[PDB]
């Protein structure tokens, strides 16, 4: 050979930066985005595996030289369920616990969850203890690209149900004077649900931007406060009954699971007391009349921690959540910041 | 330094799968010609194929991009035929001056955990790997 | 008993009341600069008395459901739960096991990419024949090529023989005059090779159809005529369970050079499988499908919900606010809903 | 290699199928009617007895809750993950992990071949045959593996299986299986102190094709006493209680 | 040296939290049972409450979700062998 | 140039997946899946390096469309130790502590375990305090592969041993009163073994 | 091996190499095993000459 | 302790080769043949 | 064989080291808990080569 | 225990019946509750 040998180019780092993106950030792109694919013949149901196995979408739109040298979210992926994905480790653990194969014979234990009986300590007598299994596959199972199930062919059965119950084997005069003890009634049990409170749903229509909520005049003592996120319709079954016709989707269900993703798109809160009285009024905010969430462009002076969201709302979340605000600002202590608090989510961009 | 997990080698193949076809004629049963059509195309033998050990590829990558470049620019050398900067302590100096990947090399202290001696004196703090004056950058934007 | 135990302190006093009161004031005061502490052993001793039973007692009781009701979309499973005298129940410790069949469906695909021959090109092409044009591969290097096949020895089997894996060893020519290969019927679809399977029809590998093996020799020449290579076509009962076609060259059916170009890509993934800490499993806040608890002897529900009650968020956040979510425990399929950073936001 | 008798790499715990023990050849341990089957210590179950399965593999209700006591006196009260500063790495559900696939089912698989290495085919043609080494063969349809899912995937069983390496097993001498004193409740009792006891123990474990060992250890008190009444002179005292040397 | 001119853009990602605004004088937590939640003038009256949410726009249906905090107790009395009785309590916002 | 350019293709993400079973699981596998190498001479010794160096394993075995979609330990693997790998962090780098190099002069400091002596406040005086220490390289020495070292050539000679001790500088007056203190019976020292246990 | 025939030959061009198994060798996690413990015949040996 | 230790032939802390590493693994030296 | 840790650093340094950023010397040598040892601490920046 | 037989072409299996005694003592002590004790010796199960 007289020369160099011959030899091909490949650039391997690009590419597989490349492969990650479309992998994980191009398919997940909105349908709106995507378009159909010639002389191939593709479902009518959008809710469809189908659907969203053969639309197809360009790379280019994610493509390795996309906001370079930023870290940035997409736009467009913002309001996207981000839990519905392949790379969620949890669901992804979920699934091999029963197995690679579509046919799956189970066997699983489910606890109790309601608060008046979950920690409960059962004197002895003879209970009636009685519950209802829900078979809705678009409830009972999860996907990782929310398909529905019903119409996607997932199928499941109840062969047998048992109660299962573990006694610590306590000394029967210890036991017996125990429950004597508990017999009366100034050693009634008690417990209070974790959550504590009242949920209420209220529409947003598409495109609504303002949304007001009325309360008709009631009872405020104890009121301990407001929390607030924003679901997609879709997103949320129907609870009011027994079965949900219109439910087709199987992912996560921010509202039973927490996994909230939408609270960048508030933008404002004002509260009012008898129609007249401003809440907290007394001239505590910058922006006194309201509970501003975050300002554009327009009140950059306002905002803080190099985003948009403003110092006003900064020092309420800090506050709320850890106590931090009136004596400087600095990363709350790990064990006061958990898995849904509000720092450890909180990701400026820019 | 613990190598490359290459003991599989690696391929590239043509798009058809096959490209070194040989047009041949079908043919009966002491033979006589068949007409199936008068040529078709038939690969005799493996398929054309290119090597490459993509783990060792990746790891000089690595070595190159995050230590050769750091390399004291005493160990550097300025490029034929290309205009470069007389201030060393310019980008465009810094940025032109070419080193031999032979210097960090995957074959480099092989098996060992061991800082390179040219190095030890040389800021690490000062690299794209530092994460905490990334994220200050980004923090900025792009 | 007693004598050696005291003196060795497997049980009695404290380093605190068995030492000397100058040393363990001593010890505290140094405490800081110079310890003392690991050099004393201090017992611990199990009570003995009025803590567990001596008496004949489960610890795990098992109830069978008094009452079953397989509805439309929903299940109801009463039981009599009984707590005998001189015993107490934490309701922590109860569960219901259940054993049932499930059915992920046809869109289950617990992983990316394909099963089948992910090495192979997106465009590649399986050997094949259409209308009646051949391309193909012949690796197998024979010693003859005669009427009855390939010569291996002795001819081949044509149910298996010869196997696509077979190639030959070396990397340079040498000149192979009496070549095997194997080939698709036109009368098997076509499809890239990449995603395709062919269920085996035989302990060999082979793939041929059977009717009744309809395997059938072609025998080739380039331009005294001899064969120089024989393909062994046959029909298999081609699939693509995993992928599907990222390129149509025409919406015209039966095989054609055209279909040559079309390409293969896998299909998405897609997980699925019951949810975190079982959620939806049970019915809670629904007046519809209250659950119960009550004594037999008072008929009165200790249960009473709401709809406006949310219970399983509730529970969401009482495990983060007491342990770590991050950790995984398969019994109650605690397995936290979580997505990557890196996905989330690009950097 | 490693050695687990000594470094604590211990890898083969999942091979144990039960254990029953028994003092003074009739006496069962615990006996009292205690686990769902009394008479001796199940560790796994197999397809038949699935029921009395737990966290979704093959270990028993009965083991989970002893090894789940044992180590973090969790079990009475409810199952949950143990507070991080008391499973270590040594520990038991640190190390805990239950398993599960899927596989063709031969007897119920009209189609079913068995079909080995020597015959197997995907990727042909751009991979060695039977080795690491060139590429060889041709472009050609897979005929393994067996597809498990898609509407063709074939008729299935389920294996459920479980690994806990680098922990030991347990079964404390104790009335309730806790941790109630270094120095237990049972070990105190005039039973076993006013008299002389015989043990009986049996192990049934998954057979290996290569010799093994099964290692018991039996705790105990292993303690000394330093005496140092004058210059240059140490006097000890040792005591190992049970089994004194 | 041949970069356009640009403009800069500034957002923020909250993900898996609930947004709060305690009924707290301060905002601080003092305690379950708030400073506000016990004023005579949320107890020797009943009061109306008017909320306004400005949100960026979605193309799409979706919900405002609300969550009022309040005291949801239970007290367990079980004065003989099989009878549980409870008194639920629910404030504010009685059911 | 009239048309596409020229090109070649592969799979890379399948391709560095494989080379991870094969380099991980495939060489791991048992002994008995295994084949020897035609033409190529190979000890007759199993424990030897050169053999578990050159029986040939198919990688189709662990291939990467094994148990796809699974969370699975292969079944052939359970009962191999886990240990004995290349993958294995704290052999790997105590490894390195030494090196890269086949031979090594040496200074380690090691400790002393015994339970009765180990945490022992010892008191003025002169003691004779001796051990004695292993030389086979079976036992001082650990291998990833686990191959047999003796007769692999592996060596291994102690030049010399020292013992040090180090005192907390107490004020005399101090120690004194200490010491005293600590001669008497009732404050004897006491120690137990942690795994405390009888072993079989 | 394309021939278990020595010498060089074309046959030679056709072989294949591949990287040796990685083999760490050293001391154990505690050095253990380096002192000798348990073993009534090489027992250690603490007392006071007096 | 000092002393020397010879870690012997068989010791090989990395994988991979330390020689051409690049090379295709059937690719052959120019060589000469009779 | 004033070393110490298997690298070049002297018996007496690391004494005073580990002493002085954790008291940690006349007692045995051992890794300091993790609260004490931070991130602009001796200990955790410690990196001994051969 | 050694037995000799006679030799057959064909897998035969040696039975062996060791006689113990397998009993059962049942308590009713209440409407609707059976207790047992299982008691075989030798050869406890």
């Amino acid at each position: 050979r007289v020369g160099n040998n011959f030899a091909m180019e490949i650039n391997l780092n690009a590419n597989l930066w490349r492969n990650f993106l479309y992998s994980n950030i191009a398919l997940y792109l909105p349908d709106k985005l995507k378009y159909s694919p010639s002389n191939v013949k593709i479902s009518d149901n959008p809710n469809t595996y189908d659907y969203m196995n053969k639309r197809v979408v360009a790379p280019g739109l994610v493509d390795c030289y996309i906001n370079l040298g930023a870290r940035w979210s997409l736009d467009y992926m913002d309001n996207v369920n981000p839990f519905n994905h392949h790379r969620n480790a949890g669901l992804r653990y979920r699934s091999m616990l029963l197995g690679n194969g579509r046919y799956v014979p189970f066997h699983i234990q489910v606890p109790q969850k309601f608060f008046a009986i979950k920690n409960l300590l059962l004197l002895p007598g003879s209970y009636t203890y009685e519950w209802n299994f829900r078979k809705d596959v678009n409830m009972v199972l999860q996907s990782s690209l929310g398909n529905d199930l019903r119409v996607d062919g997932a199928s499941i059965k109840f062969d047998s149900i048992c109660l299962y119950a573990t006694f610590f084997p306590m000394a029967h005069n210890t036991a017996s004077t125990l429950e004597a003890m508990l017999r009366n009634d100034t050693n009634d049990q008690s417990f209070n649900d974790y959550l504590s409170a009242a949920n209420m749903l209220y529409p947003i229509p598409a495109n609504a931007t303002n949304v007001p909520i009325s309360i008709p005049s009631r009872n405020w003592a104890a009121f301990r406060g407001w929390a607030f996120t924003r679901l997609k319709t879709k997103e949320t079954p129907s609870l009011g009954s027994g079965y949900d016709p219109y439910y087709t989707y199987s992912g996560s269900i921010p509202y039973l699971d927490g996994t909230f993703y939408l609270n960048h798109t508030f933008k404002k809160v004002a509260i009012t007391f008898d129609s007249s009285v401003s809440w907290p009024g007394n001239d505590r905010l910058l922006t006194p009349n309201e509970f501003e969430i975050k300002r554009s462009v327009d009140g950059e002076g306002y905002n803080v921690a190099q985003c948009n969201m403003t110092k006003d709302w900064f020092l309420v979340q800090m506050l709320a959540n850890y106590n931090i605000g009136y004596q400087g600002f600095y990363i709350p202590e790990s064990y006061k910041d958990r898995m849904y608090s509000f720092f450890r989510n909180f990701q400026p961009m820019s | 330094n613990h190598g490359t997990e290459d003991e599989l080698p690696n391929y590239c193949f043509p798009l058809g799968g096959v490209i070194n076809t040989e047009t041949l004629t079908k043919v009966k049963p002491g033979w006589e010609k068949d007409a199936f059509s008068d040529k078709n195309e038939i690969r005799v033998g493996n398929n054309f194929a290119m090597e490459i050990n993509l783990n060792a590829n990746l790891w000089r990558n690595f070595l190159y991009s995050n230590i050769a470049l750091y390399l004291p620019d005493k160990l550097k050398y300025s490029p034929s035929n290309v205009k470069i900067s007389d201030n060393p302590n310019t980008y465009d100096y810094m940025n032109k001056r070419v080193v031999a990947p032979g210097l960090v090399d995957c074959y480099i202290n092989l098996g060992a955990r061991w800082s390179l001696d040219y190095m030890d004196n040389v800021n690490p703090f000062n690299h794209h790997r530092n994460a905490g004056l990334r994220y200050r950058s980004m923090l900025l934007g792009n | 008993m007693m004598p050696q135990w005291s003196y060795m302190h497997i049980s009695g006093q404290d380093a605190s009341e068995y030492l000397s009161p100058g040393l363990v004031q001593f010890a505290r005061a140094t405490e800081t600069y110079f310890s003392l502490n690991n050099k004393f052993r201090n017992p611990t001793v199990a009570p003995t008395h009025d803590v567990t039973t001596d008496r004949s007692q489960r610890l795990t009781l098992r109830f069978i459901p008094v009452d079953r009701e397989d509805t439309a979309y929903s299940y109801k499973a009463r039981f009599t739960l009984a707590v005998g005298d001189n015993r107490v129940l934490d309701m922590a410790s109860t569960y219901f096991d259940i054993r049932g069949v499930l059915d992920r469906g046809p869109t289950f695909k617990p992983y990316s990419g394909t099963a089948y021959n992910a090495l192979a090109p997106k465009g590649a092409p399986n050997p094949c024949e259409w209308d009646t044009h051949v391309f193909g591969q012949a690796p197998y290097s024979g010693i003859n090529i005669t009427k009855e096949g390939i010569q291996i020895g002795k001819y081949a089997d044509k149910t298996f023989q010869p196997e696509p894996q077979i190639g030959e060893s070396q990397w340079y020519e040498t000149e192979i005059n009496h070549a095997a290969g194997r080939v698709l019927k036109k009368t098997t679809p076509m499809k890239p090779c990449y995603g395709s399977y062919a269920k085996p029809t035989n302990e060999n590998g082979g793939q041929g159809i059977l009717v009744e093996s309809q395997v059938e020799m072609q025998f080739f020449s380039t331009t005294n005529l001899t064969p120089k290579v024989v393909l062994y076509s046959e029909d298999v009962d081609i699939e693509t369970p995993d992928t599907h076609i990222s390129y149509m060259p025409t919406i015209k059916e039966g095989n054609s050079r055209e279909l040559m170009g079309q390409q293969s890509m896998p299909n998405r993934p897609n997980y699925i499988a019951f949810r975190d800490n079982f959620i939806g499993l049970m019915y809670y806040n629904s007046t519809g499908n209250m659950g119960v608890l009550a004594g037999q002897a008072s008929q009165l529900n200790a249960v009473v919900d709401l709809q406006d009650r949310n219970t399983e968020l509730s529970y969401q956040l009482l495990l983060d606010s007491i342990g770590d979510r991050t950790r995984y425990f398969s019994m109650w399929n605690q397995a936290v809903d979580s997505y990557d950073p890196d996905v989330r936001i690009i950097e | 290699g490693s050695i687990p008798y000594l470094d604590g790499t211990f890898y083969l715990n999942h091979t144990f199928k039960k254990v029953a023990i028994t003092f003074d050849s009739s006496v069962s341990w615990p006996g009292n009617d205690r686990l769902l089957t009394p008479n001796e210590f199940e560790i796994k179950r197999s397809v038949d007895g699935e029921g009395y399965n737990v966290a979704q593999c093959n270990m028993t209700k009965d083991w989970f809750l002893v090894q789940m006591l044992a180590n973090y006196n969790i079990g009475y009260q409810g199952f949950y993950i143990p507070e991080s500063y008391k499973d270590r790495m040594y520990s038991f559900f640190r190390n805990f992990q239950p398993m599960s696939r899927q596989v063709v089912d031969d007897t119920k698989y009209k189609d079913y071949q068995q079909v080995g290495i020597l015959h197997q085919h995907n990727n042909s043609g751009f991979v060695g045959y039977l080795a690491p080494t060139m590429r060889e063969g041709q472009a050609y349809p897979a005929n393994f593996p067996y597809p498990l899912i898609g509407k063709t995937a074939v008729d299935s069983i389920t294996q459920k299986k479980f690994l806990c390496d680098r922990t030991l097993w347990r079964i404390p001498f104790s009335s309730n299986f806790m941790s109630m004193g270094a120095l237990t409740d049972l070990g105190q009792n005039l039973l076993y102190a006013n008299s002389a006891h015989a043990l009986d123990m049996t192990f049934e474990v998954d057979p290996m094709d290569e010799p093994t060992l099964l290692y018991v250890l039996f705790e105990v008190f292993d303690v000394v006493r330093v005496h140092r009444p004058h210059r240059g002179v140490i006097e000890t005292v040792y005591l190992r209680t049970p089994f004194s040397a």
